[PDB]
DNA sequence: CTGGAGAATCCCGGTGCCGAGGCCGCTCAATTGGTCGTAGACAGCTCTAGCACCGCTTAAACGCACGTACGCGCTGTCCCCCGCGTTTTAACCGCCAAGGGGATTACTCCCTAGTCTCCAGGCACGTGTCACATATATACATCCTGT
């Protein structure tokens, strides 16, 4: 589907960014 | 009259009558203005608006009965806006 | 035919809630005034 | 290349009391308003309208949140009112009249 | 044929067992209703009706009125410990409330 | 061309007139008396419905009705309701 | 024995050269749950 | 229509508070009451209209309000017929 | 086999679309299984009562849509209605 | 030949969701697209909740949705917390929050 | 028997810590035990009514889930 | 020696237990209490080992939720500390009274 | 505000256990194909309400003016919960070996319940009105509050 609520889609984007930042530190 | 003597009289008087406490005409326009945002040109049965008023006066009287217990919580006689908010949050309306 | 009172089932005392103390006084008082009362019964 | 034109009318009505009031000395009632020129619902794109009055009033900065936007008030003298119309989209610059 | 006897009468109820069972037969509350469900349901329904009508009338008499108003219902269903529970989340139209004034908000 | 609407007013006045011979009931109070009956009917029937469905059963019964009355009515309220109904089912199956 | 059963995550992750059990009598049962605890010990040699 | 939440006056709120046991009322509580009442009214009215639009009707009957109140856990007696 | 059916095959098919690499524990999968049985009964009961309101003897998709409107908070309802109506639209063309 | 569910572009079971409808004494007539609609809505709520819980757990350096993060996804969403207001997800704990008054300094 | 004291003060303090409480009055443990025994007795009483009706001798988890849904308190994770 | 000020270990307990989703009532004592309560309803009623687990989860959630509403009543009276007065107000408003 | 100790956190990297998923193999159940009543939808049409206006009356909302009473604030006093170390109870094994109490499941079978008729009282909606009690009036009783 990939047709979620805009706030939920933004939360997914923010989660990808949070993971990328977490790995940017941990790596 | 000593502040609180004419107000306690009214507490004893409005807890013994059963008539509505909000004016009809002013409250019926509120129920139509709120309906406005769901359907242009909605009609209301007279008894439907009366039932809405019977719902809301009971809800507000219950909320002002639960808000008084919170006012008496902080050693107050005045009910303060945070009292309505605490009652309602403990109610789950705006948790 | 039927026992012919279950339809009216007047008292049905599962919830009887006795009357007592001051109520007794009321009854007593009532009886007194009735004995003190007049023609109309 | 998209240009949208919305026609509106903004003004004020006033009614003379016939005599100067003893309570506050006011002589006229007045209602200041913005309403649409067309029969359309402004609330679909207007978030709120703020009206800034003369500093004689207890609060000069009034707010209205539903069309036809208007405020009813009383006064005795004429003054300039600043009407600031805010749109639902925060990226759009509000209009000033 | 035989003189027809109703179902409220044979059991000994006032509330309509025929009408009760009837709302049930075409109420989809189940799929194949038996032959005791409406009787029990009507019996208890009307039992609670009597239970309350009692307290309502008694409070009414306390008010020196011969007609039960919705007030004689709010006052009652809030005066009885278990009726209030059963009807705790129920508002009675034109009934009012009970004069419970907090002790701390009184003259001192 | 009539539009007749049903209600419980006829049997709440039989029961009231019998359990209060001198006391009447206003039309507005009988509306409440009607709504109360319909509400409790809904509650007890719904709980019996769920009761039957939990045991994988297609039929709501008077045994399920009694257990739903045990679940619904508070302690005393229950006891009286269960007793009244139970005794009404043995007066009905004895062909009285 | 008795405070190796509730402390075993620490002991299993070690290369023991010798694992020595005194009065190994205490390990009669295969279905003992301390038999399992001691069995899952990395040890090159075992002495009972 | 416009600005009808103001149709709930300061005495109109004070009487309702008197019936609830409240003795002394604050200044801001009138606006809090207006907000709370507005939210409750909007929810009940919305749910009632859900039964009218689905029913293809143009008038909101009493049964719609009764059912909307029931869904909100506010069973009301007196409008059942 | 049969015995005890559940949602597990659809809670994992739908989870592999949102997050292709994320799994689900048996306890959490059970929780999802339970959660769907909640919403199904809620929507279906409100739809049965809705059919009873307009005195129909059938639960159509209109009843289900109005029952979805009565339970979901705005955005949730506005997207669930779109999901249901798109599914019904696409199922009627095949 | 083709499951009724597949003929909607869905992952959920339109077929069994029809049987659960017309077996549970809801009404007397389940339409052609009553289960097609209900199944779609169920799958939608599942998509929402599963996504939230899944990468809430992956926010926790996990690659397996755990019920703790089911609870987190549900309790952080303003719409799913209204829906599941009176539902207690077992083994989900609570949400981290410290009242300012309690907190020091 | 009287084993309502199995819910001990440390346990009530842990339940308060999880609930954000950061200071507990002395008479809060003899309150919480009365509050918890009323909630238990209510949900058990309904779970034993769903068990007697099914003509079963063991209160299964399904009975507890049904009785908890009766109170409004809905719990997810035990087959219902 | 070294000891923390009153309120330092308290917030640490808060943080530790308001992050870790597990039961807090000792298992066996709660299972004994369930049997005590059930003894006065139907004599000799077996409880499935997972029925008591459901009861314990639904009781710990209820008590945690009741403590979250009590801690608000504590802060309503300008009290960082909670006591029977705050639980009572919270349960009063919840409709549990 | 910096210091300086002393405890807590807090990710990194490591090491096995075991749940989560992988596949396989039939059982249940959803699909397919088709006949058979019909749900409700839609096209009128009767006829209540709903709505919309307008006037007269006056309760009532409301603004204002004025103290009094109640509300955030301060500080001091005293105790009762927090922190933390020691004594005590609970509570796991191992040791001891299986019955049996009871859910889980079917196969018969007889009883109950749907289905589907044709009657016949009884429940609704009128109509015909009778009358609780709302509104009005006054003295009696508190029931104050300023002296």
């Amino acid at each position: 589907r990939k047709s979620m609520r805009q706030s939920t889609a933004e939360h997914t984007r923010q989660t990808f960014l949070r993971v990328q930042e977490r790995q940017g530190q941990s790596r | 009259y000593r502040p609180g003597t004419v107000a306690l009289r009214e507490i004893r008087r409005y807890q013994k009558s059963t008539e509505l406490l909000i004016r009809k005409l002013p409250f019926q326009r509120l129920v139509r203005e709120i309906a406005q945002d769901f359907k242009t040109d909605l009609r209301f049965q007279s008894s439907a608006v009366m039932a809405l008023q019977e719902a809301c006066e009971a809800y507000l009287v219950g909320l002002f009965e639960d808000t008084n217990l919170c006012a008496i919580h902080a050693k107050r006689v005045t009910i303060m806006p945070k009292d309505i908010q605490l009652a309602r949050r403990i109610r789950g309306e705006r948790a | 035919m039927v026992e012919k009172k279950t339809s009216v089932r007047s008292q049905d005392p599962g919830q009887r809630r006795v009357l007592d103390r001051a109520a007794r006084q009321r009854r007593i008082n009532r009886q007194l005034e009735a004995l003190e009362n007049d023609n109309f019964q | 290349g998209v240009t949208i034109v919305k026609p509106i009318v903004y003004g004020n009505v006033a009614r003379y009391f016939g005599k100067k009031r003893e309570e506050d000395g006011h002589t006229h009632q007045w209602t200041v308003y913005v309403k649409p020129y067309r029969n359309e619902d402004m609330s679909a794109y207007v978030k709120k309208i703020q009206f800034k009055l003369h500093e004689s009033y207890g609060n000069p900065l009034r707010v209205v949140t539903k069309p036809p936007y208007e405020i009813t008030e009383t006064g005795w003298g004429e003054f300039e009112i600043i009407i600031k119309i805010f749109f639902i989209d925060p990226n759009e610059r509000p209009v000033t009249l | 044929r035989a003189k027809a006897k109703s179902r409220s009468s044979r059991a000994g109820l006032q509330f309509p067992v025929g009408r009760v069972h009837r709302l049930l037969r075409k109420g989809n509350y189940a799929e194949r209703v038996g032959a005791g469900a409406p009787v029990y349901l009507a019996a208890v329904l009307e039992y609670l009706t009597a239970e309350i009508l009692e307290l309502a009338g008694n409070a009414a008499r306390d008010n020196k009125k011969t007609r039960i108003i919705p007030r004689h219902l709010q006052l009652a269903i809030r005066n009885d410990e278990e009726l209030n529970k059963l009807l705790g989340r129920v508002t009675i139209a034109q009934g009012g409330v009970l004069p419970n004034i907090q002790a701390v908000l009184l003259p001192k | 061309k009539r539009s007749r609407k049903e209600s419980y007013s006829v049997y709440v006045y039989k029961v009231l007139k019998q359990v209060h011979p001198d006391t009447g009931i206003s039309s507005k109070a009988m509306g409440i008396m009607n709504s109360f009956v319909n509400d409790i009917f809904e509650r007890i029937a719904g709980e019996a419905s769920r009761l039957a469905h939990y045991n994988k059963r297609s039929t709501i019964t008077s045994r399920e009705i009694q257990t739903a009355v045990r679940l619904l009515l508070p302690g005393e309220l229950a006891k009286h309701a269960v007793s009244e109904g139970t005794k009404a089912v043995t007066k009905y199956t004895s062909s009285k | 024995y008795k405070l190796v059963l509730q402390d075993h995550q620490a002991f299993r992750r070690k290369n023991w050269r010798y694992l020595i059990l005194d009065e190994a009598q205490n390990i009669k049962n295969f279905k003992s749950q301390r038999w399992q605890s001691l069995l899952n010990f990395n040890s090159q040699r075992r002495l009972l | 229509l416009r600005d009808n939440i103001q149709g709930i006056t300061k005495p109109a709120i004070r009487r309702l508070a008197r019936r609830g046991g409240v003795k002394r009322i604050s200044g801001l509580i009138y606006e809090e009451t207006r907000g709370v009442l507005k939210v409750f009214l909007e929810n009940v009215i919305r749910d009632a209209v859900t039964y009218t639009e689905h029913a293809k009707r143009k008038t909101v009957t009493a049964m719609d309000v009764v059912y909307a109140l029931k869904r909100q856990g506010r069973t009301l007696y007196g409008f059942g017929g």
